[PDB]
RNA sequence: AGCCACCCGAGAUUGAGCAAUAACAGGUCUGUGAUGCCCUUAGAUGUCGGGGCUGCACGCGCGCUACACUGACUGGCUCAGCGUGUGCCUACCCUACGCCGGCAGGCGCGGGUAACCCGUUGAACCCCAUUCGUGAUGGGGAUCGGGGAUUGCAAUUAUUCCCCAUGAACGAGGAAUUCCCAGUAAGUGCGGGUCAUAAGCUUGCGUUGAUUAAGUCCCUGCCCUUUGUACACACCGCCCGU
């Protein structure tokens, strides 16, 4: 029965009462279900509850342990990016921003032309399992 | 008597108050990023578990004559789900399942015994039959 | 809902249903002249002879002329007939339905014209517009006096329909548009 | 195929009418309040919990998938 | 063809360790250094035997003149991640049918020879 | 209990059994005295067991369907006995009773049995077994249950117990009032 | 000759073992130092290195995971059976336990060819508490990313595992099609095999466990005759005339 607390925004998504909190972190790049059940947990929040709910006062302290994962002991085996081909240190990458690091490797790969760049570019599977079958229809 | 006498499910967790009555249950450094077991989609819901744990393995070792880190593993685990591949039983970490047979050994609610492993402490033996009349005299299931 | 003053189809009712989705034994099939309601056809007698075919390029949504067998007005199962059909061709209904559609869309904003669609107090709507024809007596009756609306130069602003909200915002405009 | 959603926001104008639709609640599962009311059914039976807090309502049944509440013990 | 700002505007770390850094570096380090598939080609592997291969990387490249790359250096092995002290070397790498030479720069360490190399078509069928 | 053994929450007695060929195919508290709906876990062993398993058993038996609910009686008894709480808190009857009423308006009558004619479709004005009215009772009642529920806020045992209510007196809301008249429509009808 | 019924019951009810007559241009020379005729034969067809057997607008099969609530979640409860496992003649285990690492895995030993240890094999389903609320939703995990173990002399063409993350079709599947009557269907895990690493393969296993024939030749095939045959290699046969 409590109503009044329902706008908030996780880089350039709303997150409203739709699902759980953690759950609706989720609509945004670099943030998965467990990836945003541990910050809400590193904010010390609840996921339980509704993102009607929670105002933005705990969700910018969420801002600010996204952008910060080591700082905020999620460690650097957690990382969408581990150790990375573009700034070198464990890098948990976000909304907006792994989508560049995304193509940023594949790029890269093509550029260096290597053979996760040559099988991507040519209309090939990257992965040496079977596409004889599948990846088409 | 047993602590098989009462009830296990609300001995897994008056003995899980019963190790915060203790106050410290040694947790691990990593209990709020880790995947914990390689059968969950989604990290716990707290750390408060761990007492559970703890409180599901002190009465596991109250019945055998000693166990250690292999057989937690395949207490708490299940069937691990692979995804486009069928599922199947398999066992988690063996660290954090560790740290809980250290966190009671080292509050002596079981101890380092024979038969490969810990079995109850007899403190041990009466503080789980201490919560297990707690668990008894309250409601019996 | 529909222009009809009357819920359901009676006793042989020849009625213009809507094919949505082919099911197990036949298709429930949805009345139009009647709102949307539901009606059914084979297994038992919809055919009248054997050649053993029934699409190549007909693909969905189409419409039946139809003949009410049964009627089930409290549990909602209306049984259709084509192989009684001798004479209830398929053309007179559906060209009646052609006008009986866009008398119906005339007849359900209104709501002075923008229009809405949807929706007006749904029922209180048609006995303003829509069934206060189908009260004016008879059934061919209003055939001609709701023709005597849609002859719209002929003339606009005359016998009743007067009602409701005046009317006549839509009844110059909305007549001509619809 | 189906696409719902209730509102996933406790509601107050759905609770408020479930602290008044609870004379004609005796068979109070959380998807019944959930479908009586807009609330989510999730937040249904935290909603049910506080109707149970009041009295007015009482669980019959607790289990995992689904709890069951009942309005005063006969009626 | 030869090391860093030069043959790289695809700067800092590939893996972990700065390309930059890497050429100054040697291999036994960067094995040990956040290489985890080349340190299990670099400590399991482990130097694989291909010496008069690598005596003829370090031939070609003292034979012919620094400012320009080494004549030819073909190998059949195209499981070879590129070192420090291989880049520069327009190095011959064979698919089981054919020597694919390839001069090998600062972007490309980290990198096997077979992914420059290709055993494989961009598949057609008439496409 | 050795009086009179009843259900696990319910009473096998103040069951009234009140349809005219299903007399010793519905039976709860005749012979089938059950706190726990298990006979032995099969029931095709015979023909004859059939009427030996009860309309209450044969419920937990005839719901666990649909592969990834097959193999699952535990999860259906839990399920089965939740769906008779949900049944008196909709009614204060008895929950088997209702159940009980639920094969009585779902069993048909005459059905029809297919036939030739000229080409044409005829189908011969034919009675089912009361052991068939029962069996084509139950598993109308099982298939609206786990349908309506499967992609509802409601569970299968809030979608069973409206299919009983809805068939312990025919309200055209269960799935098995329904269906069974289309059985019932074809024996008056062709030829 | 047999049937039905019931008694007992393990009842006149387990499942396989197993094969007549005759047939095969069935398949296998690449299982065979079973092989005729050959080929080549030191220039090999005896070899090593590398690669392809994986490739995909696609045709088909078999599997598998999916499509939520009996589901996902977070955990907790706890029940197997079949086997097997190092010390082996071309290469080698089960692992308690002790430890470290989220995991990957590392690791310390010791036990045990074994109803002795692994392993009181305390499996999964289940079972409960949840969070979730039927939302391509968290169902789904495709795809791919970065990175880390691990196996190998070599994985690159991701051998494999993991980590997070990118988060797909799929919300029930046409033409068609498959199977099957009780521990059966299905679900579930598990053991055995191929191995250096490497299953959606496979053979077993228990486990949870349905509805349904309980009949019939209707389909369909098979046996059993008669009948006609222009068929006889036998109707995919014949066989006409334009």
């Amino acid at each position: 029965p409590e109503k009044f607390q329902h706008i908030l925004r996780v880089l350039n998504t709303n997150i409203d009462g739709r699902r759980k909190i953690a759950f609706a972190i989720t609509a945004i790049k670099g943030v998965g279900r467990r990836y945003a059940h541990v910050v809400l947990r590193k904010a010390d929040i609840d996921l339980t509850k509704r993102a009607g709910e929670l105002t933005e006062d705990e969700v910018e302290r969420v801002i600010t342990i996204m952008q910060n994962p080591r700082q905020y002991k999620i460690p650097d085996w957690f990382l969408n990016r581990q150790k990375d081909v573009k700034d070198g240190k464990y890098s948990q990458v976000l909304a907006n921003g792994l989508d560049n690091k995304l193509r940023e490797d594949l790029e890269r790969l093509k550029k260096i032309r290597a053979h996760r760049g040559l099988r991507h570019f040519w209309g090939l599977r990257v992965r040496g399992q079977h596409t004889k079958t599948t990846g088409r229809r | 008597v047993t602590v098989k006498d009462v009830n296990q499910q609300e001995f897994v967790r008056a003995l899980a108050a019963f190790l915060k009555k203790s106050g410290k249950l040694k947790v691990p450094e990593w209990v709020d990023t880790v995947k914990l077991a390689k059968h969950k989609e989604l990290a716990p819901y707290d750390e408060n578990w761990f007492y559970t744990r703890a409180a599901s393995t002190a009465r596991h070792l109250y019945l055998r004559g000693g166990a250690g880190v292999g057989s937690m593993t395949k207490i708490y685990g299940g069937r691990q789900r692979n995804g486009v591949m069928p599922s199947h039983f398999s066992r988690g970490s063996k660290s954090v399942a560790r740290r809980v047979l250290q966190a009671l050994e080292g509050l002596k609610m079981v101890e380092k015994d024979q038969d490969w492993g810990r079995k109850l402490t007899p403190q041990g033996q009466r503080d789980l039959d201490r919560i297990a009349g707690q668990v008894a005299a309250a409601k019996k299931k | 809902c529909r222009f009809y003053q009357h819920k359901f189809p009676e006793v042989e009712d020849v009625v213009m249903v809507n094919v949505r989705s082919i099911a197990e034994m036949g298709a429930y099939v949805s009345l139009l002249e009647y709102n949307n309601i539901e009606g059914m056809i084979l297994l038992s007698e919809l055919s009248r002879r054997r050649i053993r075919s029934i699409n190549k390029l007909i693909r969905i949504g189409r419409n039946e002329c139809v003949v009410v067998i049964r009627v089930d007005k409290e549990k909602g199962y209306i049984d259709l007939s084509k192989r009684r059909v001798s004479p209830e061709e398929a053309i007179k209904c559906e060209d009646k339905f052609t006008k009986s559609k866009t008398v119906y869309s005339i007849l359900r904003h209104v709501a002075e014209v923008l229009e809405y669609t949807k929706d007006e107090q749904l029922e209180s709507l048609f006995q303003r517009t829509a069934w206060v024809f189908d009260d004016k007596y008879k059934r061919p009756g209003y055939g001609a006096y709701d023709a005597f609306k849609h002859a719209v130069s002929d003339p606009s602003i005359l016998d009743s329909l007067d009602l409701n909200e005046d009317e006549r915002e839509v009844l110059i405009n909305n007549i001509n548009r619809r | 195929r189906d696409k719902l959603n209730n509102l996933v926001l406790f509601d107050k104008a759905t609770y408020d009418k479930l602290c008044k639709e609870v004379p004609n609640y005796k068979l109070i599962t959380p998807a019944v309040v959930s479908e009586r009311l807009k609330i989510r059914g999730s937040l249904a039976r935290a909603a049910l919990q506080e109707l149970l807090s009041k009295g007015l309502i009482k669980l019959v049944s607790k289990h995992r998938a689904q709890v069951i509440y009942t309005r005063n013990t006969k009626g | 063809v030869e090391q860093k700002k030069k043959r790289t505007f695809r700067k800092f770390t590939y893996r972990g360790v700065d390309l930059d850094q890497l050429l100054d570096m040697s291999y036994e380090q960067l094995m040990q250094l956040y290489s985890a598939r080349q340190r299990r080609r670099l400590s399991r592997g482990l130097r694989r035997k291909q010496h008069s291969l690598l005596k003829r990387l370090r031939k070609a490249k003292k034979e012919a003149p620094p400012m320009e790359k080494p004549e030819v250096v073909k190998t059949h092995l195209r499981d070879m991640i590129i070192l420090p002290e291989m880049v520069g070397s327009m190095v011959g790498v064979y698919n089981g049918k054919t020597f694919n030479q390839v001069e090998i720069k600062p972007e490309m360490i980290g990198h096997y020879l077979g992914e420059f190399s290709i055993t494989y078509k961009p598949v057609k069928h008439g496409r | 209990t050795p009086d009179i053994k009843l259900f696990g929450k319910w009473s096998t007695d103040d069951v009234q059994i009140n349809d005219i060929s299903l007399q010793d195919y519905i039976a709860v508290k005749e012979k089938y005295a059950k706190y726990l709906p298990h006979s032995a876990g099969r029931y095709a062993a015979k023909r004859f067991r059939k009427a030996q398993c009860p309309i209450v058993e044969r419920l937990t038996n005839s719901m666990m369907m649909h592969g990834r609910n097959n193999g699952k009686k535990l999860m259906t008894v839990r399920i089965v006995k939740h769906a008779f709480e949900i049944i008196h808190l909709l009614t204060g009857e008895n929950p088997l009773q209702v159940l009980v009423n639920a094969i009585i308006n779902s069993g048909p009558r005459e059905d029809s049995t297919r036939i030739g004619r000229a080409g044409t479709v005829r189908r011969q004005a034919v009675d089912v077994s009361p052991l068939r009215r029962v069996n084509q009772a139950i598993w109308l009642l099982c298939t609206g249950a786990r349908e309506a529920a499967f992609r509802n806020i409601k569970t299968i045992a809030e979608c069973l117990a409206d299919e009983l209510i809805n068939a312990a007196k025919g309200s055209s809301n269960s799935y098995a009032i329904k269906k069974k008249d289309e059985l019932e429509r074809v024996a008056k009808s062709n030829r």
